[PDB]
């Protein structure tokens, strides 16, 4: 019984990092994450 | 409080600025307590990493949610 | 028959092809003589912009699943069946070791690079009557240390051994024979940063430890026979150079060496500190 | 240039710095200088030594 | 940023008025209309420029270089 | 029309294979040489050809016999229409669907 | 310009559609494609008998397209065929197949 | 001369915009074709047609 | 003026009216496949490298790079990258002399120009070195521009 | 050996090849390209 | 001779032999002797007709 094999950390970190990186949200949804728009302050 | 595992192996705090230019990810890790146990059946005979969580900037978990305006310059982050 | 084309000027025939390439308008022109040779030069760059064959080689297959216009039966048949065509390939034992090291290189955070080499070498041999089993593990243990030992990173055997129990001996041969495998299929400092990396130290003690480690090896004091020992005593004596709290009691329980060699390492280095004064 | 300004942004404004120009006719034009592109006949050369001390 | 050298339309003297402009304010507790006036800017295309400059560079200088 | 249109031929017997130009090899840095969804949909169907071959060459479990045929007849359908109603959307390695041939012609930005 | 050719030039006037006698599909096809392994397993040019073999149309402007010669800009592609152990429905016709059978006796076939 | 009618006149805040011309100009005479239909490629940065 | 156009003081332009900066940045990284394939930042040459871009390199340093502040126009190769070529593998014509290495360098946009601003060097997340170049150019208002 | 700089000490490292990505007087971790002492003629047109 | 560069110039001279020359990268050959039948890609000049559209 070893712990590090027992829990694959990537399961979460890879999940979010991806699901941020594209608004794909599962699929089942998109258009939720964008690059920020740094044109001018008000933008 | 957010950091990076560099390839060599070293780990260290990371500042939002360096994240942008190292194409890094502004995350902080997670830790939970594990109670591994046994029963034999009616009777019973540390801290664990579970992932990296990106953090909204200017949140309590971000270094900046306190930092001074002057230091923001030393942090190279527009106030 | 070689079914080739050599590109060549018809109005020069002067030489092996001395031309230039007009991508942005799609032609090759006889650089010397001025005549176009070919035309409609297709995109060779925007081609890839859209999107393990060094390992997997030539075979093809796919990852697939259930749809929106579907029911759980077709989900279930393509769950069971897309397990039925994996026995055509031993590559279950090819793919899974990947998936094994895939899980594993992750679990100890290893970068993409260590994995790929530690994958790549796993393609290299993957088997021999010489290996003949060998636990399918101590090989994979060795299958990564080689990649690490090749990814410019270096780990002790105790280390991956304290990632995977392998009893280290059949492994040690397995690694030995694995090395001699790639020998035919054709550096103790690296640890020090990560060592102090957990020790929360600053680089000077590390750097100083390097020249200490540098000086000890060259002169005499063949130093260590398992010289990660002397890598450590370097740390400790280089924090014996410092006033900062690094009790060998802390060092041993955190670098995993009984402080006896720390004393002894430092001992010959309490004698060899004299010629260990660069600053 | 250490400064925070983009170079020509300086060099731009270095354009618009009025200069003494009484004896301007005793200076002839750049184009009309056979000189090696400037000389005491055609132009004036200024330089600068600014330091953040 | 820095106090444009002379105005887009008129072109009268600004790369001097700038800090003179200021001392007026702090020291003289002095209104703008009065200020630019005793700065000698009687037209107003100029009475645009300095009135609505933004001296940003006093931000960049904060940064360590 | 017996000369051109035979109900005999309404059911696919031998498949032609459109040579590379239809389904070209996208070919980058000596390594980054990808291929089109069609490429796979041959190989898979090539595989689903040869497996169900042997299952009928060797052996006859006589219900799995049905299976690779339902399977084969499934792929060739997808290969010719990925968006089919009341079926799985047979996806690609990348998770996204397969650019089946009909999709090359579907609508705005089809060939036509 | 494209390389000369002597076949007299004409322009289409009729287009007759229709389906293949599978016989024809073989009758033309220069290739029987066999091994899903795509290109030369030794990671050189191309896998013969396989999913793009040099008997078919050729690539990289450096191949020559075994049958019809060099020019990528001239090889119009040459067809492979594959034979099917089990006959398979052609999707596009199922509605008419289901339409068909109702018109025919399933025993006579008339 | 005088202008036989009188003009509106003042300052007014103006914004500039990304859409500079030098980003919007291009012309193509036998550029590079596609891979697939050997048609002129698309894309302005790419010498599109 | 007509149809929403405008007449601009050609003079005021000369006083920086509406002028603006513009900052393109460029990206690259050298990545390996079995390390037997190894991308490498360096200066490539028409003496030993194959498939080499038509513009100039000589603004390239020996480390495959360019000092900031150097002027560049379009079609000036910015970062010198090179990729392993196997002799036996390809045989594209001219290979019989080089057998060294392939070019996959990233030039400046053929259409843009200006002054290198800011060259940095880091390893990526996963230890592979990778370089960003920032381009600066000034933008005066011209006839087309949208106001 | 080529003069590069770090964004935490601003010291002309002026190092060469085969060296760990680091700087002096601060463990800092990024470096720049340090513009050329070669002149650059100007068209200030 | 004006080359591809000054405006009233040309880029491509076509030989009747299905044969095309770029006028730059042939300046080494300099001035050629043209002939009838040969085609020439001048730049557009005045009073050519051109077709001129705004989508949609
Ligand atoms: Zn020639
Ligand atoms: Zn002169
Ligand atoms: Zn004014
Ligand atoms: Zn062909
Ligand atoms: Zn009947
Ligand atoms: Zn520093």
């Amino acid at each position: 019984f070893n712990m590090k094999l027992a829990i694959n950390a990537k399961t979460i970190t890879s999940g979010l990092k991806y699901a941020l990186a594209t608004g794909n949200w599962g699929s089942s949804r998109a258009g939720v994450s964008q690059v920020l728009n740094r044109y001018t302050y008000s933008s | 409080k957010p950091m990076v595992n560099e390839s060599d192996g070293v780990t260290h705090a990371l500042y939002p600025q360096e994240a942008r230019l190292r194409n890094l990810t502004y995350s902080s890790g997670l830790f939970v307590d594990v109670k591994k146990r046994t029963y034999e059946l009616k009777y019973e005979l540390g801290k664990v990493f579970i992932g990296r969580l990106p953090i909204m900037l200017r949140s309590k978990n971000c270094y900046l949610s306190e930092a001074t305006e002057s230091d923001l310059y030393k942090l190279k982050e527009c106030p | 028959p070689n079914l080739n084309i050599v590109l060549t000027c018809p109005e020069c025939k002067v030489y092996p092809p001395k031309i230039v390439e007009r991508f942005s308008e799609g032609d090759v022109v006889c650089a010397l003589c001025g005549l176009v040779l070919s035309d409609k030069l297709v995109d060779t760059r925007s081609e890839w912009r859209t999107f393990n064959p060094l390992l997997d080689g030539n075979n093809l297959s796919t990852r697939i699943g259930k749809g929106e216009t579907t029911d759980m039966r077709f989900t279930k048949e393509l769950n069971k069946a897309q397990g039925k065509n994996v026995m055509d390939k031993k590559d279950n034992e090819v793919q899974a070791a990947f998936a094994k090291i895939t899980m594993l290189c992750d679990a100890a955070e290893l970068p993409k690079i260590v994995k790929d080499c530690a994958k790549e070498a796993y393609k290299l041999c993957h088997d021999e009557k010489t290996l003949k089993g060998k636990s399918m593990e101590s090989i994979m243990a060795a299958s990564i240390l080689i990649g690490c030992r090749r990814a410019e990173v270096a780990r002790t055997f105790k280390e991956i051994q304290s990632l995977i129990h392998v009893k280290t001996k059949e492994f040690g041969k397995t690694l030995n024979i694995m090395k001699n495998i790639l020998r035919g299929k054709s550096q103790n400092l690296t640890y020090i940063p990560r060592f102090c990396s957990h020790l929360g130290l600053p680089m000077q003690v590390t750097t100083s430890a390097e020249y200490t480690a540098k000086k000890c090896k060259e002169i005499k004091e063949i130093a260590g026979k398992s010289p990660i020992t002397i890598a450590v005593v370097s740390i400790y004596l280089n924090i014996l150079l410092f006033q900062i709290p690094i009790t060998a009691a802390k060092v041993g329980q955190t670098l995993q060496v009984t402080e006896g060699t720390i004393k002894s390492g430092y001992k010959i280095l309490y004698e060899h500190r004299d010629k260990l004064v660069d600053p | 240039n250490t400064t925070v300004l983009a170079d020509e942004f300086i060099a731009h404004r270095l354009g618009l710095i009025p200069l003494q120009s009484m004896d301007i006719e005793q200076l002839e034009y750049s184009r009309d200088c056979f000189c090696e592109d400037h000389c005491d006949k055609c132009s004036v050369v200024l330089t600068l030594q600014a330091f953040g001390e | 940023m820095i106090v444009p050298v002379r105005c887009f339309s008129c072109g009268k003297v600004v790369g001097d008025k700038w800090e003179s402009y200021l001392n007026l304010l702090q020291e003289d507790e002095l209104d703008e209309g009065t200020a630019l006036s005793r700065l000698g800017l009687k037209r107003y295309c100029c009475r645009r420029m300095i009135l609505t400059h933004v001296d940003l560079i006093e931000k960049f200088l904060r940064y360590n270089p | 029309n017996e000369v051109f249109s035979r109900p005999e031929w309404m059911i696919l017997t031998c498949l032609p294979v459109p040579p590379p130009p239809v389904r070209p090899s996208i070919s980058f840095n000596e390594s980054q040489r990808g291929e089109d969804d069609l490429t796979f949909k041959l190989a898979d169907i090539l595989k689903a050809n040869i497996s169900l071959e042997t299952l009928e060459h060797n052996g006859a479990p006589h219900h799995a016999i049905e299976e690779a045929e339902s399977l084969l007849q499934f792929h060739v359908a997808t290969y010719m229409d990925n968006d089919i109603a009341g079926q799985p959307q047979a996806l690609q390695k990348s998770g996204r669907p397969v650019k089946s041939i009909r999709a090359r012609l579907k609508g705005k930005e089809g060939r036509i | 310009g494209q390389q000369y050719s002597s076949a007299p030039l004409r322009t289409v006037k009729e287009v007759q559609f229709g389906l293949f006698s599978p016989e024809e599909v073989r009758a033309i096809s220069v290739a029987k494609i066999r091994f899903p392994e795509t290109m030369d397993e030794t990671q050189t040019r191309a896998k013969i008998g396989g999913l793009n073999d040099p008997r078919l149309g050729s690539i990289d402007r450096n191949l020559k397209c075994q049958t019809c010669q060099e020019g990528m800009n001239e090889c119009p592609g040459h067809f492979g065929h594959i034979d099917l152990a089990k006959p398979v429905f052609h999707v596009g016709f199922i509605a008419k197949i289901k339409k068909v059978c109702e018109c025919v006796c399933m025993h006579c076939g008339k | 001369k005088k202008l036989m009618a009188q003009i509106f006149f003042g300052p007014t805040y103006y914004q500039r915009l990304r859409h500079m011309v030098d980003d919007k100009i291009h012309a193509r005479a036998r550029g590079p074709m596609q891979v697939l239909t050997r048609q002129p490629v698309e894309g302005r940065s790419r010498d599109g047609g | 003026n007509q149809e929403d156009s405008m007449i601009m003081n050609q003079s005021s332009i000369d006083r920086g009216l509406f002028r603006s900066l513009f900052f393109r940045s460029y990206m690259d990284q050298e990545k390996k496949y079995g390390m037997s394939i190894t991308e490498t930042f360096e200066k490539p040459q028409r003496t030993n490298t194959l498939r080499m871009k038509h513009g100039t390199y000589d603004k390239l340093d020996d480390d495959g790079l360019i000092a900031p502040g150097v002027r560049v126009s379009g079609e000036d190769v910015i970062i010198g990258k090179t990729t392993p070529i196997s002799p036996d593998e390809e045989e594209l014509g001219q290979r019989t002399a080089y057998h060294s290495k392939r070019d996959a360098s990233t030039p400046l946009r053929s259409t843009e120009n200006g002054i290198v601003d800011q060259v940095l060097v880091t390893t990526n997340q996963d230890g592979l070195k990778f370089v960003k170049v920032r381009v600066r150019t000034t933008k005066i208002p011209q006839i087309g521009d949208k106001f | 050996t080529l003069k590069y700089i770090c964004a935490e000490c601003s010291s002309k490292l002026s190092l060469s090849r085969t060296d760990a990505v680091r700087c002096k007087d601060c463990g800092h971790r990024i470096l720049l390209k340090a513009r050329t002492k070669r002149l650059v003629q100007f068209e200030a047109r | 001779r004006n080359g591809p560069n000054e405006h009233p110039g040309a880029k491509y001279v076509i030989r009747d032999s299905g044969d095309r020359i770029d006028l730059r990268y042939s300046k080494r050959a300099g001035d050629i002797q043209l002939q009838y039948g040969w085609k020439v890609e001048r730049h557009i000049m005045d009073n050519d007709p051109v077709l001129f559209n705004r989508q949609p």
